[PDB]
């Protein structure tokens, strides 16, 4: 019935779909305030009451839908700037086991905004693309150290992103399950 | 430029924003300093002198400045046009040395005494409410809801005064606390001031506030 | 010095279509990962399907009557329908795999839950008739030839158990939410660690060991150990 590759996990398309439901801040280039939108899964007042160059908050999928056309501009999140990413890299280097406290959707949102909204950043984009890479590489080192503690009981993780978890899910759970089977078989 | 409600405004070579108030009444018309850009960048930088940063103003929307933040040699923007920013006005009340002493990750914006924050809010609320009131008195509402903003400003005004009042009561300065109590508007706030006086264990001030509340209740009955 | 933050708080203070979709997302994500078949949300689905019908008619009326609002409405209805489609397909796939187990659970007169509590009416129809189709196929083809001791299809007593059931000890990823209302002082299970966040405590019985599940930290945990907290929405599956 359901496809074989969706029995236990989410595909990256579903991960993008999940991230798209979050709110984001925009500057509209038109006034809607005095037809009306009449949505059923969100607030409707914000879109009906827009005024040009007045900041407002909407779901990300509608924000990208507007930015497709002239009608809108997207404000970048404050963590997505050179100063903050510098500090997070320094945190990563300083604490050789803890993960730095980046938001749960950082990879997905960065790789959406760099494609759909390359024109709306303040920093030069060719530097952000480097610092995002540095963060992902350091985190991958820390992941490879952690896979030596798979065990029969449990594990704790902190600040690991959704896409990063979903990348690893079928390996961690499978090896952990087999260690559990081997151990309990000796008890019985 | 003119404000979003027709007030005359100008930005000085000192990088300060000035607005002309009470222009409808020549014996009351006066110039007001409502925002210093340099003080904002100083706090934003963690109390540092990032003179490489410059502010280019665009227009005034109610309480918020539209502006470009320019970096580098030349203190004005270039092409293609960078995106604008938004920034709120605040009253000039602070001191660098005092705030450094109060403050005493490396660029973290400096922490401020609650007294300064409440004082600045009460002044800002007062000025904003007066300007909005003058606008409504002469030109009315454009949109049908601005009175609600004025009500919110009055609430913020009493709220700020209550914090300052409570500080005076905690200091046991009954004279200053009583003088502050005259400036509160709603009897809700005066009732809260009575509770605050009870916590301060000032029955004399509870008495005199209730005298004021009774006097103002009589004035409300008249 | 005198505190007034509570005085200011008491001075100052003087179901929706948005919420249903969040509940749907929650149900979808939990159903995908968990090893058992979770109970159907009977009320939520009724309200959602009615809303879908009304929105469809509204879109038709406005179309027959700027382009962009219609664009938003149309694609929103697509986004809503996709989630429900995926969710129902997953549940039917679970019913295929545990058909004999669900039938045995229903036949047990002493069961603490009835099959109609767990499944929707459409799911009941599918389960019942699909079992008969599969039964007819193997009964005629294979079992017609076997001796009478081996003709049963759901035999428990043979040298291998013919009934499959969920792996209650499957490992799953979890994220600790706490009580939904923010009522940390009211939750009776929510104790506190030293100089930090509140936490829950669970006992893993094969090993006779305990762990502390702090609010906000992520874990890889056995399913049965965390089943009760999941049912109470203290945690959510990642």
């Amino acid at each position: 019935s359901l496809p074989a590759h969706l029995q236990q996990t989410f595909s990256p398309e579903e991960i993008q779909f999940i991230v798209e439901n979050e709110p984001i801040k925009i500057f509209p280039r038109i006034t809607t305030r005095q037809t009306r939108w009449q949505l059923i899964t969100t607030d409707d007042k914000a879109l009906n009451n827009m005024v040009a160059m007045r900041s407002t908050e909407v779901v990300l999928w509608i924000a990208l839908l507007l930015k497709q056309q002239s009608k809108c501009s997207i404000v970048a999140p404050q963590w997505l700037t050179t100063k903050e990413l510098d500090r997070k890299i320094q945190y990563e280097k300083t604490h050789p086991d803890r993960f730095s406290e980046l938001p749960w959707n950082w990879l997905v949102l960065a790789r959406i905004l760099f494609n759909k909204a390359k024109d709306d950043f303040h920093d030069p984009i060719h530097e952000l693309r480097g610092k995002i890479q540095d963060l992902r590489e350091i985190r991958q080192i820390k992941v490879l150290k952690g896979l030596k503690y798979l065990n029969e009981s449990h594990l704790q993780l902190d600040n690991l992103s959704l896409l990063e978890i979903n990348e690893l899910r079928p390996f961690i759970t499978e090896i952990m399950d087999k260690l559990r089977e081997i151990h309990t078989a000796s008890l019985t | 430029f003119f404000s979003s409600y027709g007030d005359p405004c100008i930005f000085g070579s000192d990088n300060t924003l000035l607005l002309l108030s009470k222009w409808r009444s020549p014996e009351e018309s006066k110039w007001l300093p409502i925002l210093d850009s340099n003080m904002e960048i100083w706090k934003m930088s963690g109390g540092k002198e990032t003179t490489d940063i410059h502010v280019w103003p665009l227009a005034l929307a109610y309480d918020t400045l539209n502006c470009i933040l320019v970096k580098g040699k030349h203190i004005w923007p270039e092409f293609p046009l960078p995106l604008p920013s938004e920034m709120e006005i605040r009253m000039p009340v602070f001191v660098k040395s005092k705030l450094l002493e109060e403050n005493k990750e490396e660029d973290k914006e400096i922490q401020i005494p609650v007294s300064m924050a409440a004082e600045e809010e009460y002044l800002r609320s007062k000025v904003l409410s007066e300007l909005l009131t003058d606008t409504l008195e002469n030109d009315g509402e454009m949109y049908g809801n601005e009175n609600e903003v004025l009500a919110a400003l009055n609430g913020a005004y009493d709220k700020a005064l209550l914090r300052l009042f409570a500080s005076a009561c905690s200091d046991q300065n009954v004279e200053k606390a009583l003088s502050l109590a005259h400036e509160l508007k709603q009897d809700r706030a005066l009732t809260a001031a009575v509770k605050i006086s009870e916590r301060a264990e000032l029955p004399s001030l509870v008495k005199k506030i209730n005298n004021i509340r009774e006097a103002r209740y009589e004035q409300q009955l008249k | 010095d005198i505190n007034i933050d509570d005085i200011l708080a008491e001075l100052d203070k003087e179901v929706s279509p948005q919420q249903d979709f969040s509940d749907l997302m929650k149900s979808w994500k939990n159903e995908r990962c968990s090893p058992e078949l979770l109970p159907y949300p009977h009320q939520l689905m009724k309200r959602l399907l009615n809303r879908i019908s009304m929105q469809s008619q509204l879109i038709e009326n406005i179309s027959m009557g700027s382009k962009l609002p219609l664009l938003c409405m149309e694609t929103e209805l697509e986004r809503l329908k996709f989630v429900i489609r995926s969710y129902i397909r997953c549940r039917l796939s679970k019913i295929d795999k545990f058909s004999l187990y669900l039938r045995q659970l229903n036949e047990d007169e002493n069961s603490l839950i009835s099959l109609t509590d767990l499944l929707s009416k459409d799911e009941i129809k599918y389960h019942d008739t699909h079992s008969l189709i599969w039964l007819k196929l193997v009964n005629d083809s294979i079992l017609k030839y076997m001796p009478e001791e081996l003709q049963a299809i759901n035999d428990t007593e043979g040298s291998v158990n013919m009934i499959d059931e969920p792996d209650w000890n499957k490992f799953v990823f979890i994220h600790v939410n706490g009580p939904p209302d923010g009522k940390w002082n009211e939750d009776p299970l929510l104790q506190e660690n030293e100089f930090g966040k509140p936490c829950y405590t669970v006992t893993i019985p094969d090993l006779k060991e305990e762990v502390e599940l702090t609010i906000g930290s992520i874990y890889v945990m056995r399913y049965e150990v965390i089943r009760d907290l999941l049912r109470d929405d203290k945690v959510a599956l990642i």
